[PDB]
């Protein structure tokens, strides 16, 4: 059950969910696997919140296992196509979507938590039919992991190579670690 | 004494208001009209001429109060005020409307002729409106034409007793506001309505013109959508709206105006001997830390007067000085304005 | 689960649903798989949108993996239809069904988001039963066949022969290709 | 502190927390503008008519 | 069925869910398995008290089996962040997710019930595939595992040693056991 919370107004009382409040002050919540109906819902907050004001920053709560390559994407490019800038905060797990798109905020917003863990990797997938198809469906997802490696690059700051490399297996990280790797720029450890 | 005519009206207007070309000619026309016909009681015929009132539309710190008041000075008639958001409907605890005329009367020193000539300012209309739709149903009377009884109390207790009525069909209701949000309902008019989206128009390129030419484009339907009930509109034919302040207009305020805050100063150190001057660079930062606060053009004195209150505590303490060159870092607070005797 | 947010206006303030306050502004949500019941009601979003301007341009963003040939049409004849142009933005995935309604909008307003994938290949099908009886559904996935390429060679700009090759087996397009192919006019990467 | 207040309410560090812990006070009164007294209540020709305003 | 009440003010009646009305008054319940969903909405709720007073104690009621371990840092992390101290009490059970979370509150204000039952163990885990990936999840794990038995003695105030030892197995610990070994301060039995 969500809770409700009231808001005191000129106006008078509103009442609102906890999530929904949230919202008001330009908060998105990315909780869960992420597929095409959970990211839909995150690109129209993000639309929504830039019509309020295009200059305030968007704060984007991830904690997730991870998901479908294109369902992130499309949160991807509408964080960069929107002029406020995203911060990406880190609680809990963040997973190989959950990474890229926490690297993919603003550049000095990227924050995380000190017990947080951030594990990146190349993607999955497979096809089943004639060897045709598979050659197909075998170029379409190695494309996708050298477009993704040249993303990563860009955010972290590594070469490409490294980050080939180091992305061949699961890489799990702390919250220093991810400092150190370029995924993030501070750690919140205590309020001030 | 003949009228001023418009031209005349526009011209002397600029020297204390900059920009809003659109309204001042509606607003010199619409005075020129309003006593044209008080002055000729009679038509040369049957017709009974009536009145028109002016809807001053505009964003805050524009200059509506200012143009409705350096207007009457250019005559010598009374001017008085009001506030929308101070009235109520009858039966409620709430001041009633009859009141703004009480207040229009005392301004108008215990006369008739003067308060039947007399240029009312109703403010903050917006606010007020449907979900305020009663407080609008009495106003919406008085602007068209009441008698109303005003208690006698003043200059000699008012000596009429028949509480000195005083016919509500003379008088020109100035009604202004702010109307925030109308920007949006022309836009869906005018223009694509569609305001979220990566097709839509985000309003982040600071295009201050925008509001203005907005507003250019308002209608009557318009504000049915913002709330204004049919009637008050009708009884308000006369609209004019104002452009919003950009930082070439706050420069040119700040020195073009006859009353400009930079010959206030100058006037008074030149009382001391002492010449005061303003370069153009200080005056342009000025101008960007009232945007940063948004303070408006009535922060303009604050900026100023907290970068001269030093200057000022030591002028009168010290000799020989006679010049001084105000530069951009006095108003941040990093220099000190040099003096070069 | 889904946010509320509110429209503060002169008239008050008003409750609405995230993807309810988008329809206000002529938004539409292709998500998920295409079938009937989602199909039918895009279709009422949009006829209701046109009711209340037929001058205003409608945008429908596109993020799904293909669905039913029937539920599909029905949306293309519905934009073709209504007066009002529909602007189609791909968001992460465009399939055989979501390229034909992507291709399928007003010319000049097709648009595709930098690392967006877009898949066509010929529509699938199948049917058991006696010999008589599956030539004739045999025979009618012909029709629809030939008859979508000759859509998609009409907005897209190609011939018929090119679309037919390459449609045999899935195709997969970036959004800097489906430009030179004629699937989408722009891509959209920065606001302004 | 409204007219002077940026960022969201409720967050991580990025939010400012400080809306009810006292942190200084005639900061605050200093950068006194008369755009707030109308907020306060006080009707703008009264606060137009002072010009100059002394914070204690 | 949650049953609603009724909050009297000086503002108008307002009808509430039992459990909102408890928010109202900086009460939040921690029921069930500990998950990224309930996680994400426990966190809410936090940040949002610690805007209406950052100075008031928040209460957390604790009833939980255990949970994923990602899931409860997020929640650790967000009480060691916020200004106000949170207050943990147990009720029912407590087992490691929960008894993690139970220590984890403010000093001296950690309650416990006389009746209820205290459980602390080391994390599970397992990983199925090739041996070089089990390497990694078996070094992941570990790391956590040293993690969470250095964060649970210095609020034990034990020994890291002592706490290796007895988190080796399950170790059930009634509220009087709990005290001595500091996982709580104080035992609640009647209302002085
Ligand atoms: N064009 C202008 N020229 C000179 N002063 C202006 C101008 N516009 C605004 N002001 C300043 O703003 C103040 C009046 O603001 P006003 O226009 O009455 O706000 P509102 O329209 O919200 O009532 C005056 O003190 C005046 O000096």
């Amino acid at each position: 059950l969500v809770p409700m919370v009231i808001e005191q107004t000129s106006r008078g009382e509103r009442s609102f969910d906890i999530y929904s409040r949230l919202l008001k002050e330009r908060v998105i919540f990315l909780t869960g696997q992420v597929e095409d109906h959970m990211a839909n819902l995150i690109v129209a907050q993000m639309l929504f919140l830039e019509a309020e004001n295009p200059e305030k920053d968007i704060y984007l709560y991830i904690n997730s296992p991870g998901g479908v390559i294109t369902a992130g994407m499309s949160i991807y490019d509408t964080m960069q196509f929107i002029k406020p800038d995203v911060s990406t905060i880190c609680m809990g797990q963040a997973a190989s979507m959950g990474a890229f798109l926490l690297t993919a905020g603003a550049k000095g917003k990227r924050f995380c938590l000190p017990n947080s863990r951030v594990m990146i990797h190349q993607p999955l997938g497979g096809y089943q039919g004639q060897a045709t198809d598979i050659e197909i469906h075998a170029r379409e997802i190695l494309k996708v992991k050298g477009r993704m490696n040249e993303l990563m690059a860009l955010h972290t700051g590594q070469s490409l190579e490294q980050i080939e490399r180091d992305t061949e297996r699961d890489r799990f990280l702390s919250a220093p670690e991810a400092v150190e790797y370029g995924l993030v720029d501070s750690i919140l450890t205590h309020r001030n | 004494s003949a009228l001023p005519t418009p031209h005349e009206i526009r011209n002397h207007l600029d020297d204390y208001v900059i920009g809003q070309e659109q309204a001042k000619k509606v607003l010199a026309v619409a005075v020129y009209n309003h006593y044209k016909r008080l002055r000729n009681g009679d038509t040369s015929n049957g017709v009974e001429l009536g009145k028109s009132n002016i809807l001053l539309i505009g964003p805050t710190g524009s200059g509506k109060t200012l143009l409705a008041e350096t207007l009457a000075r250019l005559l010598d008639v009374p001017f008085t005020m009001a506030d929308a958001t101070t009235l109520t409907e009858a039966g409620y605890v709430g001041e009633d409307v009859e009141n703004i005329i009480q207040k229009l009367l005392q301004k108008s020193d215990y006369d008739v002729q003067k308060a039947q000539r007399g240029i009312v300012y109703i403010d903050e209309i917006d606010k007020i409106s449907r979900k305020g739709e009663g407080v609008q149903q009495a106003l919406l009377k008085l602007i068209e034409g009441t008698v109303a009884a005003v208690p006698p109390q003043g200059g000699r207790k008012h000596p009429q007793q028949e509480f000195l009525q005083v016919d509500t069909s003379k008088i020109l209701f100035i009604c202004g506001g702010a109307f925030a949000g109308l920007d949006k309902v022309i836009s869906h008019r005018v223009e694509t309505g569609s305001g979220i989206g990566f097709g839509a128009t985000v309003k982040a390129k600071s295009d201050k013109a925008s509001e203005g030419e907005l507003l250019a484009q308002v209608e009557p339907e318009d504000l049915i959508k913002f709330g204004l009930i049919p009637e008050f509109i009708g009884r308000l034919p006369v609209v004019a709206t104002l452009n919003e302040l950009s930082e070439e207009a706050l420069i040119q305020i700040l020195k073009e105006p006859k009353n400009a805050l930079t010959k206030q100063y100058q006037a008074l150190f030149n009382l001391e001997g002492v010449d005061l001057e303003f370069r153009d660079e200080a005056l342009d930062a000025i101008a960007k830390k009232a945007m940063a606060r948004k303070t408006g053009a009535r922060g303009l004195r604050s900026i100023v007067e907290a970068a001269l209150l030093d200057t000022m505590y030591d002028l009168p303490s010290m000799e020989d000085v006679e010049k001084v060159v105000i530069d951009e870092s006095v108003i941040d607070g990093q220099s000190e304005p040099l003096l070069i005797y």
